[PDB]
């Protein structure tokens, strides 16, 4: 089913804002799709004078599970070997937004 | 699970980081991702992946792999990502990746691939990303590249491609990213980018292009273009004509010389433009259509005018640097609301009018240094409220307004010589950094955290010239004594027509020199008595004018004259123990020299401008004739002691002799501190404070002048008391 | 008008005080429920500085109240006293982001 | 937007606060919700909603509406919610509410509806919620109710329904909620709940049912049941048989008398059980299957035993109240891990064994007051660490262990009388509230804020008080005893008013002994009036002292009353006078001995005073009254002789004595009537000081009056003293 919560791939080109930093293209993965559990927002009935969070809500979002941090080094036309980092998703699923 | 691996995860076996030399066995057959990177596998045998029929991602980077069997990658029909970077594949395995129709991403960078077989990339009907950088490719594989109509990313960078032939990419209708930087490309054919209608990024940085490429007129979707670090020198008129969606252009590090007038016009998506070094450009570029610029930089050109409709046409500008040009008239900047930084240094701006800078709310940094500006009205300074930096240096300013600048945090006004007025200290309360044309101008900000640049010390005080209440009482006494003494002494000598001996004669010279100096000390004292506790507005007028020269000639003429004069009396006694005629001619020549020596520095630059006393050698900041006055007081003093050693080697004469010895001993004794203080940097003089030196210099430099006028008077009453009884008769 | 969009439902709830002896009440309530058509995602955030403050830039859409009222009900207990219950009746519902 | 009312929102027009009738004209025709509640619309004309064809929710509550035209609700085919509460009608709208096939929720409560036409609710094929409470319905509309198979909620509370006939709800197979509370239901037929298989909530509170309903054996999905505030008295054996999913049962405010043994068994979903007032229950109920109880309450029954298998299966149990029963053995409690509160007050528990209280980690409140417990071992307390309240009061305790109770925050041990030992103050550091059996206990015991609250009347350090008083009482004992010695010797050695002089001498001797007892008692226990108090106030010392004080004080006064009469009579009878003296000593002895038999006296101050704090307003009040009654006559006779040698000396001696007695007796009486005049509060220790100072003051000063100040027969005796010398 092409409409389930899946892990996709794409490319981005990385270059430091400052510095005649040299260029480099790398491969990235994101999460995209629809989850089967619907959302709801049911009200809470309270007797206390001071009210509180008026609604008890629930919502599932396709969110990452496993990430491996990576480091990538470029040349910015200078002595400094600037290193950039990101998180490599290795798996994605549904979880409560306000878990 | 198996021994050397994690096998832990959602069917994601990771065994990277171990020393495995072959594909492990015993793993599930439902593994969908295997990461065995960074191991010692050098060869893949036939049918090496028959236990993982459902594998989708395979990582083999970092191994020493150099041989792939044609049938090694058999049965992997679900493989989508294959990484083979950092290996030793001498050629692209064309017969090993044939059965990978589901493949989408392939990495072949960092290998030693130098040949692309013509049968490669045949069977990959779903390829999207391809890496071919960090290799030894000398040409573009045009034919193999004509088998992948679905390719989206391609990187052919860090290789050795020399030229691109015709119709190289005439079959890639879905490419979005193309990298060709860090190559030796120096020629591009006309029909080389045909068919790239979806291309958005183009990178040709770090190549050897000699002429601007005319082949870029074929990419309507192009958005980012970079050709920096090339050898492009001329940009033709009307270049970016077929690229209306451009948003970023990099063209720095090029020996640009000429840029066409109608070249950057009609670009509504461009947000920045930095041009530097265009030596042969003398007209402002046309920008009818480019109205979304946020930073404009044009420096190093021959632009002498600025269109009056620069700001009106475009309202997006934040920074502007029109420095290193021939601009002399500034159009009204009314209209650039969002403008914040203006750099206009190194130009020919001569005036500032009322309406030049009216209507700049966001202006924060202004730079007007080295423009030769001399007239500034009392306007064009109120409309700009939030202004912190105001750099107006090395100009020709004569009067600086102080209205609407109360919010400054850093001011630079160092270099002007015609601004002798005092800046009000109440209008720069918020100011924190200050630089001023004259030293005495710091007496007003740093009292009388700013940390002004001149940094006035003892050599430049703000309240008391002389200093404490002891040195003031000491100089009043010298003036009151010396002046009285020398006067009567000389009046007595030049009284009797009776023939005047030279000893007695030379004695007249010492009194004359003392009178000369007393006049200097008196000038200094008078000068000290007129300005008490207020040595701020009387400092600049005194050091950049005629007073100092006269004083420095009455000091130099008197000091040098005495020494010179003190040098002839000793010789006279030595010669006595006829010549009377010669002796008069010798005295006239010393005064002339003294006059020359005195008048010499009165012509060169930087002297009589180191301390408010106009000392001959204050702070020793003239190491010539100031250091030549020291040389005179020294070698002269030395030769003078020799005649005394001689009188020692073998009545009145004894008295004279005694009187002259007391005088030289006294002069020699009194001249030691002045020479001593001159050679400070050599020995560092235990870091003498600039105030004791002044006190010593002030105390000791005129100290001998007060001795001869009275000491030989009463102390030497041999022929001197004779003449006293003489005038006593004159009573 | 797909029968699975973000719409508002009704139901009767049972209200009674837990401590005091109170005569219970049936209250009509509303609730939102349904699937939003905007797909949710989560992308990596790349940074060239040295610390990862936030490592992923999400989007997620949820069906949440737009305009609620505050109505109250005086459970009428016995032996004097009249405890008061309060709640917000969902007047309308729509799809908005989880964080924002 | 359009029109002049609020109209704000998405197709949501709200014209409630201000308006009159006819609904707002000029509104959009796409309005989906109209809220025109709380207005003055009294009638809906024909075709009154023809400009809102897409309206879905309509609110008309709070109006004075009393007539709906049959064709008024025409064209509203999308209407789903219709509210008509707080309005006025005498019939279910009926006709008008027939073309509302999309209707789901309908509110008809708070109206004056008393009749349900038989043709009503014909056409509503999607109805789900129905409100019919707060009306004047006298019967269940069975026939009209047989037209809504899709009904889910129904309320019939606050009406006048008397009985439910057979097969009333035999066609509602989807009902989940049913409310029937606050009605006059007193009878229910056997076949009245057939066909309610999906029902989950049943409410039957505030009715007049006479016998437990046997018709509840037809709702397998029933989960919550309430039948409180009824007249049910007997619960039959094996009642909740067809309701295995029960989780909440309300049965309080009923005159229950008997409950069957095998009645609450085999209920695995029940979480609480509170039974009170079952007078005729003498056996513990069977609970084989009900193992999910979190609160068990059984009070007011005749249960004399507990099956210890109970604290086994009940794994979770948090509160337990078995008060007001005949329990005498404490069956072990090992096994109730989750138990926190135990109430066992008002039972016949006599011992506490070693193994009675163990497996009690989460105990926190314990109550064992009024059980007649007398033996408590040194065990069954260590296993219960986190225990704060320990109520053991009005028992028969003799020794209270102090091990494992260091964590208490409130202790109640007031009521015990056999506990005279002193409790250790180092074992109750964390204790904050204390009540003890006695005051010395308090004393002894005394932010704690103990209940006895000892004052000067119960000092903890000095009996007498200030050193000055201490130096003042030592001097009286040393003087009076020795002074009151030689005086009697003369009279005693050698067999008129002279007699009452010796008689008054004797009266003083006893008083001095009392003071001496008090002084000796003060010298033995210095700075330590803590362990010598209880033994002194709950024992034989106090009685003797209170008879040597009462006997001596009262005797002197009484004795002082006969001497004045003797002089008056002199200004034969000698025989009578001796007989009169013998009768005063006997009365003084009675008067003295009378208080030695009643209860609460000689138990108000450590001095054992006759009237300390006046906490016996009998003898003590009468004694003060009698003291003055007697004092009055003497003063009267004195004024009488005043109206008109040796005799003069005697007379003078006797006057000095009475004046002195009268002058010295004023403060004691004065301090007796404090509450009437408040005496500007009470002397903190001044009264004691005064009482202490003044009550025995005449016993020394008085005898000195004739000693040498009035040497009549006393001077004769001094001369006789010199003769003996």
């Amino acid at each position: 089913d092409p409409r389930r919560c899946m892990r996709h791939h794409y490319v981005d080109s990385i270059s430091h804002p400052l510095y005649k930093c040299s260029s480099k293209m790398v491969l990235l993965a994101r999460c995209e799709g629809h989850c089967s559990q619907a959302s709801r927002s049911e009200p809470l009935v309270s007797f206390s004078t001071v009210l509180k969070q008026p609604f008890r809500s629930s919502c599932h979002c396709c969110r990452p599970q496993t990430s491996k941090l990576k480091a990538l080094r470029l040349r910015c036309s200078g002595g400094m070997r600037l290193t950039a980092t990101y998180r490599y998703i290795l798996s994605c699923h549904c979880e409560e937004c306000n878990s | 699970c198996a021994a050397p691996c994690s096998c832990d995860g959602d069917r994601r076996v990771d065994c990277s980081g171990k020393g495995l030399t072959a594909v492990p066995e015993g793993l599930s057959a439902f593994t969908q991702a295997l990461d065995i990177s960074m191991n010692n596998i050098t060869q893949l045998p036939e049918d090496a992946f028959k236990n993982f029929p459902f594998l989708e991602e395979l990582q083999l980077a970092g191994n020493d792999l150099s041989f792939i069997h044609p049938k090694a990658l058999s049965g992997l029909k679900e493989l989508k990502v294959l990484t083979l970077q950092n290996n030793q594949l001498k050629t692209v395995p064309s017969e090993a990746i044939r059965g990978l129709s589901a493949l989408q991403s392939l990495r072949l960078d960092a290998n030693h691939i130098t040949s692309v077989p013509e049968d490669s990339f045949e069977g990959l009907v779903q390829l999207r990303h391809l890496w071919l950088d960090d290799n030894s490719l000398t040409e573009v594989p045009v034919h193999p590249l004509s088998n992948l109509p679905t390719l989206q990313a391609l990187t052919l960078a860090l290789n050795k491609i020399s030229s691109i032939p015709d119709f190289a990419f005439t079959n890639l209708s879905s490419l979005v990213v193309l990298h060709l930087h860090n190559n030796k490309i120096r020629s591009l054919s006309q029909h080389c980018f045909d068919g790239l209608d979806n291309l958005e990024t183009l990178d040709l940085n770090y190549n050897n292009l000699g002429e601007f490429p005319q082949a870029i007129k074929a990419l309507p979707s192009l958005k980012e273009l970079g050709f920096h670090s090339n050898s492009i020198s001329v940009i033709p008129d009307g270049a970016f004509d077929g690229n209306p969606l451009l948003r970023t252009i990099h063209l720095y590090d090029n020996p640009l010389s000429f840029v066409g007038n109608s070249a950057f016009h009609n670009l509504s998506d461009l947000h920045s433009l930095v041009i530097r070094g265009a030596s042969m450009v003398q007209q402002f570029p046309n920008l009818t259509g480019t109205v979304h610029l946020e930073s404009l930089t044009l420096t190093g050109t021959k632009i002498s005018s600025i269109p009056n409709n620069l700001c009106q046409e475009q309202k997006m500008l934040r920074t502007l640097d029109l420095s290193y040009n021939n601009i002399r008239d500034l159009p009204s900047f009314n209209g650039c609301h969002a403008l914040e930084e203006i750099s206009l240094q190194r130009n020919q701006i001569y005036q500032i009018k009322e309406g030049t800078f009216q209507g700049l709310i966001s202006l924060r940094i202004l730079d007007l240094s080295r423009n030769l500006i001399h007239e500034i009205h009392s306007r064009a300074f109120a409309t700009l409220g939030p202004i912190t930096n105001l750099d107006v240096s090395f100009n020709e300013l004569t009067s600086f307004p102080t209205e609407g600048l109360n919010g400054l945090n850093q001011l630079k006004l160092v270099g002007n010589f015609k601004l002798k007025e005092a800046l009000a200290a109440k209008d720069f309360v918020n100011l924190r950094s200050l630089s001023v044309p004259y030293a005495y101008q710091c007496c007003a900000f740093w009292g009388c955290i700013i940390h002004c640049t001149p940094s006035t010390g003892a050599f430049k005080p703000c309240e008391y010239l002389l200093g404490s209440w002891m040195i003031r009482l000491t100089v009043w006494f010298i003036f009151l004594v010396a002046l009285f003494f020398n006067l009567l002494v000389i009046l007595t000598t030049f009284a009797s027509c009776t023939s005047l001996p030279s000893s007695k004669l030379f004695i007249g010279l010492i009194s004359v020199s003392n009178l000369f100096m007393g006049i200097y000390t008196g000038i200094l004292t008078f000068l000290d008595a007129v300005s008490w506790g207020r040595f701020a507005e009387f400092g600049i007028w005194w050091e950049t004018g005629s007073g100092c020269k006269v004083a420095g000639f009455l000091a130099v003429f008197s000091s040098e004259s005495a020494i010179f004069l003190l040098m002839l009396a000793t010789v006279e006694r030595s010669l006595s123990a006829n010549h009377l005629k010669q002796f008069r001619v010798a005295a006239l020549l010393a005064f002339l020299g003294a006059t020359v020596a005195g008048c010499f520095p009165l012509f060169h630059r930087g002297e009589y401008s180191a301390s408010p006393l106009c000392l001959p050698f204050p702070t020793g900041e003239s190491l010539g004739f100031t250091v030549t006055l020291v040389l005179l007081n020294s070698l002269a003093f030395l030769l003078m002691a020799v005649i005394y050693t001689k009188l020692y080697c073998n009545n009145s004469q004894s008295s004279m002799i005694k009187h002259v010895a007391w005088l030289i001993f006294t002069n020699c004794i009194f001249f030691c501190p002045v020479a001593f203080f001159s050679f400070a940097p050599l020995i560092t003089a235990i870091s003498i404070s600039p105030e004791i030196m002044k006190s010593v210099t002030l105390i000791f430099f005129p100290l001998p002048a007060c001795l001869n006028p009275v000491l030989y008077v009463f102390f030497n009453p041999k022929f001197k008391e004779d003449w006293k009884l003489l005038k006593r008769r004159v009573t």
